[PDB]
RNA sequence: AGACCUGAAAUCAGGCGAGGUUACCCGCUGAACUUAAGCAUAUUAUUAAGCGGAGGAGAAGAAAAUAACUAUGAUUCCCUUAGUAACGGCGAGUGAACCGGGAUCAGCUCAAAGUGGAAAUCAACUGCUCUGUUGACUUGUAGCCUCGAGAGGCGUUACCAGUGGAAGCGCAGGGUUAAGUUUCUUGGGAAAGAACAUCAUAGAGGGUGAGAAUCCCGUCCUUCCCCUGCGUUUUUUGUUCCACGUACGGUACGCUUUUAUAGAGUCGCGUUCAUCGGGAUUUGAGCGCAAAAUGUGUGGUAGGUUUCACAUAAAGCUAAGUACUGGCGCGAGACCGAUAGCAAACAAGUACCGUGAGGGAAAGAUGAAAAGUUCUUUGGAAAGAGAGUUAAAAGUGCCUGAAAUUGCUGAAAAGGAAGCGAUUGGGACCUUGAUUCCAAGAAGUGCCGCCGGUUUGCCAUCUAUCCCUUUGCCUUCUCUCUCUCACCAGGUUUAGGCUUUGUCUUGAUGUAUUUCCGGUUCAUCUUUUUGGAGAGGUCAGCAUCAGCU
RNA sequence: UUGAAACACGGACCAAGGAGUCUAACAUAUGUGCGAGUACGGGUUUUACUCCUGUAUGCGCAAUGAAAGUGAAGUAGGGAGAUUUUGCUUUGCCAUUCUUCGCACCUACGACCGACCACGAUCUCUGAGAGAGGUUUGAGUUGGAGCAUAUCUGUUAGG
RNA sequence: AAAUCGUUCGUCAAACUUGGGUAUAGGGGCGAAAGACUAAUCGAACCAUCUAGUAGCUGGUUUCUUCCGAAGUUUCUCUCA
RNA sequence: AGCAAUGAGUAGGAAGACGUGGGGAUUGUGACGAAGCGUUCGGCGUAAGCCUGCGUGGAACAGUCUCUAGUGCAGAUCUUGGUGGUAGUAGCAAAUAUUCAAAUGAGAACUUUGAAGACUGAAGUGGAGAAGGGUUCCAUGUGAACAGCAAUUGGACAUGGGUUAGCCGGUCCUAAGCGACAGCUUAACUGCGUAUACAGUACCUCGUUUCGCGAAAGGGAAUCGGGUUAAUA
RNA sequence: AAAUUUUCAGCAAUGGAUGUCUUGGCUCGCGCAACGAUGAAGGACGCAGCGAACUGCGAAACGCAAUGUGAAUUGCAGAAUUCAGUGAAUCAUCAGAUUUCUGAACGCAAAUGGCACCUUGGGGUAUUCUCCUUGGUACGUCUGUUUCAGUGUCUUU
């Protein structure tokens, strides 16, 4: 819009978006923060990592937390510890939930994942 | 159009008389696709298949697109046609004219709270309304998956970020006066639309078109407005006239 | 042979694996810079 | 109807026509980007048609004349760093058609601002124009510029003697039919 | 014995060619189906197939040109000329060019002379930041010259090499940007509904458990800005800013004098064959003949005599506009929606057939999530049956699940077909104290009135411009064969600020009226339950008439 | 097909797919615009839309000859309508009763222009031309209608 | 079984039978000659293309009502479908 | 609205309607259930068709005025796909032939082992090679399908394993013939191709053939005995 | 009256139409100029911890180096270190490397890992021997070089 080399065709947005690269889907799968963190930090949003605390805002588990243990990039997906079903069998499985979906207790910080921060709070 | 040579990339040839089939060609060797079969057969050609050069676009007179713009702006006055082609309850005036300091407004917020108080937010609704339906039919797949109503036509004589502010109100368009399109003015060819004219827009229209009642229109060079077969424009006035009347006959019946 | 386009089609650049081609796009791309690094930050 | 060939393959469809105006378009205004301060195209002269169906109205030509160029003083070298073209083979027959195009020339010269290539001044090679300088606009196209206007209009003449007798169509017909009989007349003379 | 000349060799030293791609481009070669209602010339067609060669474009190109005018002025492309001139068993059919208006614009250099006080030139190998040693070369390499003149002769003026720095542009790979997940209802799930907020230079598009501007990626800002590295203004697909420079050379210009002078088995002609709209030859080719120097070529009818005009062939380079079903990378769509669209939405030029050239398919969809049915029980096992997962089995070629066809159950009918039309009947099965009117009671509803706030203004007045009626103009436009004419002025057309003149509205008077809460409660009518008065519907019988019989 | 229930041919059943289309050149008809006129580029722009515009050209405004060339006075009859006046239910009804003007258009005949044929007073005599013709001839003329666009139908070329 | 099976029958030391290698290709080959054979294809193979070749000749040609409603005859035609 | 007269129809012409996929404008429906599908719940229209109850279904669709078309099927020995009757029918009949017991197995006319009885009858249905095939060879295992009945079997299916050379062949030679050199043709593609300057660092003296391909039956250096593995000698 | 045949409905079967989807096609427009003796296009055979194909790659073989991003990949296995890091990835980018046997295909060949010669470096009575090992040897053509041939034209020792 106002832009030519960006496309608003359907077919181009759902390929780009469904083949996916594992480096871009790395931006596609951010999670949004607390309104703790948004006072600390100054961003609306990050990018999930493995080891970050974590609360389930919509669908069937609406208020429960806890830790991520898994990002399943290939199927657009996070798992969580004891967010869990069991089989038939009676042995438990991780259930997948969308990380637009989720919310961020708190985060972890290396290096980069810090200094990831203040290059988004140069904006905020 | 369809790709030249679809149908067509094989080389096939009639059996014919004396097999006990159609004398419709068919692909030789031996697939399943051997022994198979035109218009008709599957993976056949189409039946006049759409070629490119079929005449897509309309010349329509210089003229005629004048006098068409012209009776379309003349629809912008008159309540009874915007009601009857909107919601004009709150709407002070038609034509409805503001000051040319709208010009230098940049912002959207700036330019919805200007419609509330000119009073198009009945109108303004109709439009978020039907913005978040699914469109019927097979337009979905190709682009067209919404099927919005159209709002306010402003008509503004030079940008000073007018096209900024009123760009992003949803189903609410621009258009400048030296470019007076039809397609805005008159949407799916009916008349009269409800715009909103700037002072100096308004004031720039007697140089485009002229004066109605011989010579010329200054800007559009040789041209006059149009004249109606007609002076006045009804029966009832002239047909219920004195001149008339007593020298009519008493009617009759059966 | 252009009595047949199938056959062609068949057998032309592209159907094979294009070792030497398919990188080309790319390095004309950076006017076929030779004899060079990335630079570390 | 002229259609026996194989006349799809040479279908010429006009879907670019816009896409055509508009690329050459952008190539005429990063032209005069890099131009900026100087005008485009080049100065060309004043120029009847041949053939007698066109030849009451005037054209533009293609260049100029070495004859014209040596009235002004030009040379024929330089006239293209200026931007006026040189034409080498297009004569002055007449002294009208000369006289227009060397006061054409002669006004593009009086409108011609010229820079000094730096640092001093340097006369002729017009001349330098010194850091006085009055404000030129930016490229103006030189068509435009100085542009060639079908000039009409006669003078209300009074009806002299020897306009009412003299009977146009008689002179006119004498005119054919002597040009006809030439080498006819040279026999009955002789 | 030594100079050359010619021809070999080498796994000698260092280089260059070959083959591939098809969309566009260059050159050869070359059909027939078909049309003519037959056919042979003609047409298809100077096309397809064949054989060569390229490039980002190619070819073409600065007149041995058009013209016959007041003349034009490389080439290409568009529009027009023009379905014209012309060709044609003058049948069928074919068919350009000049002028004109546009895109784009750019010009030039070899041979023919002149270093002859002196090969001034070029390559290879080696050597410092441009010397030396071999060779090429006088059977001609530099400088000079290219008809627009050129060359000497004379005479003057004026020009021509650049370094600095600041900014900035282009290309590649990265990086950063607004606003709700707020309450209630439905649901497996809210992205749906209602109410309350917010952002908007962003309400393109997509994702997420159903229609998401505010959950997420993006979009606007953005041809921005910030890193990293290349290229660039000197080498610019035509020139950017100031600052400061110069003449050993070389090049212009003015006057005058002039003959050093311009491409050969080529031009041209005769014939033969092809080609063209080109016709007693448009262009080409073979063979034979074979030129000229005040010459030669062209001037659309063969030929001769006499003039005139236009060009300077037989050597060469050259960007732009133009073309582009291929390659590479983007953006769209009144297109198709799995018998469609490419042959191919999938391990498709695949499986498979042919000795081979070649031929060439079918095949998309469980669910939001595999939670893909453990466990008991029958059986050799496959499966079945309980139970279980799910919103649902939707139960693995699993969304919806039509018809043909098949099994059962129920319902009828049937003496060498059945179906069908029109008309009744039978059996299954479906379907119907109206409308109201008068009291009392509850549940609704809440008009006017009466206040505060708010908005319309019947009618009587006063008055504006619309419009034309010109007036006194003035200003800015516009048109004009209106004037000495180069400029001002004058008419014509518009706008504006002003003017004299005779049923779409302002400002005061307040018939009337809306909206707004607190009311101040009251009318009203609605549905309903209790009486009171009142019955429609349907099918008939008899009667009286009006028409036909 | 003159003639089909036919001892004429196609058809076992069901689903889906399947045949007057597109381009060009004309032509009549009709709708819309302007009317002696009428309708490749450039300039703008949010960029295939829209809007504006200079110079030509197209077809039309004049035809006629192979060509050199040359190149245009109405009248009468019937007629729409109006006007003046005579018959009938009345201030409205239809007359042809009137003389007044008579549109379009048809019928009859002219004049003028080009071609062909045949003359010619007189001049500035390769020519001009008063004047006057002709069982000849034109797709001529007689105070011009066309141009652009839309759709149908027809003819023709192309699958 | 797109040429087979049964009984019968022809010739059997030669102008005999036969493997492998090699030569001849489409208006061409090869032929003790039948127009035979040339990959189940032959009075001109097969594959692709020109090609959707042409057809006065067959067969098809997809909704409803409403109103009007034919001709198989004239002349010319390589015209008599 | 009124009055009167009229009403057949192939080929053909014209008029007004019905329906389908998309575009523009406008009015809406929908997870409390859209589209489609089924139906003796039904209704309207002369008719094309339209509306609608109930069931299934699970995500989008419709009315109105216009614009546009790849727009309506019973037929084409039409095309592609699916399914019948025929029908539990034709048929499974050449090559002389099987039988009894026990073992294995869910199950035995058909597997294996024994005992009988037959056939082939060394120009064999035996033992070895070539062409052609390409892992079919060998072992262990088995739910389907395939082996026109069956199947515990298998050239089927699955997981493993297996081919050892101085002497056996290829390799080397030349045959019919075939590629290229020198050149010669042709625009090339091709076609022809026997023409040519092709030993005793240094010193001599000789010198006519041009390179290669072409035989796993022609020519040709050399091998035999016994043993051995689930499958090689 | 059963049974059978036919018809209508209900349920089941068979079959895959209709409807709704769509990382595919098609068409138009706009940019860009980049294959090959420094071995191309195309072919053959290989390579993954557990792969047949399709994509990728070449004994460095679904990859290595560098740079950027900064924690995965995933069917299972394992590796866990690679976790405030000189660093996870079927990631992006790609400027450095590898690149078997072939193919214009180049020592001769070719249904053959066939048959030669020269050459580097090493290994086992030898200068001639066999072996492993490195790299070569096709055709046309230009400039230069070296060695020649010719009673070609000339001088002449």
């Amino acid at each position: 819009k106002f832009s030519s080399q960006v496309s608003s065709s359907r077919r181009k947005s759902r390929k780009a978006h469904f083949s996916a690269p594992s480096s871009v889907r790395r931006k596609i799968m951010t999670a949004p923060l607390c309104k703790e963190l948004r006072k600390k930090y100054n961003v609306r949003s990050l990018p999930i990592r493995k080891d970050d605390e974590v609360m389930v805002v919509r669908g069937h588990h609406h208020d429960r937390e806890g830790k991520v243990t898994k990002v399943y990039r290939k199927k657009w997906v996070i798992h969580i510890e004891r967010v869990t079903r069991d089989k038939a069998n009676g042995e438990t499985v991780t259930i997948g939930i969308h990380p637009s979906k989720v919310v961020i207790t708190k985060a972890k910080l290396d290096k980069d994942r810090k200094a990831l921060l203040e290059r988004k709070s140069r904006a905020t | 159009g369809v790709a030249p040579n679809a149908g067509y990339q094989t080389s096939a040839e009639s059996w014919g008389t004396g097999r006990a089939v159609s004398r419709i060609p068919r692909v030789p060797g031996g697939t399943h696709r051997a022994g198979q079969a035109g218009n008709m057969c599957r993976g056949g050609g189409m039946f006049a298949p759409n070629k490119t050069w079929r005449r897509w676009h309309r010349k329509v007179n210089v003229t005629q697109k004048r006098h068409a713009v012209a009776s379309a702006v003349a629809a912008t006055g008159l309540p009874a046609l915007v009601m009857a082609r909107h919601r004009i309850d709150e709407v002070p005036e038609l034509p409805l004219v503001v000051s040319e300091k709208l010009e230098k407004v940049s912002k959207t917020r700036e330019a919805v709270k200007i419609l509330e108080t000119l009073g198009c937010t009945a109108e303004l609704e109709r439009v978020r309304a039907s913005a978040k339906k699914l469109r019927a039919g097979k337009g979905k797949m190709r682009g067209r998956r919404t099927h919005m109503r159209r709002g306010p036509l402003v008509v503004y004589a030079e940008d000073n970020g007018v096209t900024r502010a009123f760009r992003n109100i949803p189903g609410v368009e621009l258009c400048k006066v030296d470019s007076l399109n039809l397609l805005q003015l008159a949407p799916g060819g009916a008349l009269g639309r409800f715009c909103l004219y700037t002072a100096s827009a308004f004031k720039r229209l007697q140089l485009l078109f002229g004066r109605h009642t011989t010579g010329t229109a200054q800007l559009k060079k040789g041209y006059h407005l149009p004249r109606a077969l007609m002076s006045n424009a009804d029966l009832s006035r002239i047909v219920n006239s004195e001149e008339i009347q007593r020298v009519v006959r008493p009617a009759r019946v059966a | 042979y252009n009595w047949s386009e199938k056959a062609k089609r068949r057998h032309t650049t592209g159907t094979g694996r294009c070792r030497h081609l398919k990188d080309m796009p790319r390095r004309a791309k950076n006017n076929f810079r030779e004899g060079t690094k990335a630079t570390p930050v | 109807v002229h259609l026996h060939k194989w006349w799809q393959r040479y279908v010429k469809t006009w879907f670019n026509q816009p896409g055509r105006k508009q690329s050459r378009r952008l190539r005429r205004q990063e032209k005069a980007a890099k131009l900026g301060v100087v005008p485009s195209g080049l100065l060309r002269p004043i120029v009847h048609p041949p053939t007698q169906r066109y030849n009451l109205k005037v054209r533009a030509g293609r260049g100029f004349t070495l004859e014209e160029l040596k009235s002004v003083g030009l040379s024929p070298r330089v006239a293209l760093s200026i931007g006026v073209a040189v034409d080498h083979r297009r004569r002055n027959r007449s002294a009208e058609s000369l006289n227009a195009n060397v006061t054409r020339l002669k006004a593009y010269l009086a409108k011609l601002v010229l820079f000094q290539r730096g640092s001093k001044a340097k006369k002729g090679l017009p001349a330098d124009t010194p850091k006085s300088q009055i404000q030129n606009v930016k490229h103006v196209k030189i068509s435009t510029a100085m542009p060639i206007k079908a000039s009409k209009r006669c003078k209300p003449r009074a009806i002299t003697a020897e306009e009412q007798k003299f009977m146009a169509y008689a002179t006119l017909r004498k005119a054919l039919r002597d040009c006809k009989n030439v080498g006819k007349h040279e026999k009955k003379l002789a």
